[PDB]
């Protein structure tokens, strides 16, 4: 049910948004890789977790990415119900 | 405005760390 059109940005969207952890942790008052993992993470109900961000600003940016989650997930599996 | 909330709130832990 779901287009090749948002498959391409949403695949992208998680790449480009997990590097901002530790491009923001550079200036905080865990490598880049071994953050990438939370956010790939947090999508797919894993339960595959470990690390959380230690800068107060980038608990936001894992903040806001909890709800894209529960959005995407329980409504893409709400229009298989029609 | 995910980032855009961050960026604001990026400098405000500067302000803290450079004061």
């Amino acid at each position: 049910p779901f287009q090749s059109t948002l498959w391409l940005l949403v695949g992208l969207s998680v790449h480009v948004v997990a590097v901002m952890l530790y491009l923001l942790d550079r200036f905080s008052p865990l490598t880049l890789s071994s953050a990438m993992w939370f956010s790939w993470g947090v999508l797919l109900n894993s339960g595959i977790g470990e690390g959380a961000p230690r800068s107060f600003s980038a608990r936001i940016l894992g903040m806001v990415w909890a709800g894209f989650a529960m959005i995407i997930v329980a409504s893409y599996t709400a229009n298989l119900a029609a | 405005a995910a980032m855009a909330l961050s960026l604001i709130t990026f400098i405000s832990e500067h302000l803290f760390y450079w004061q």
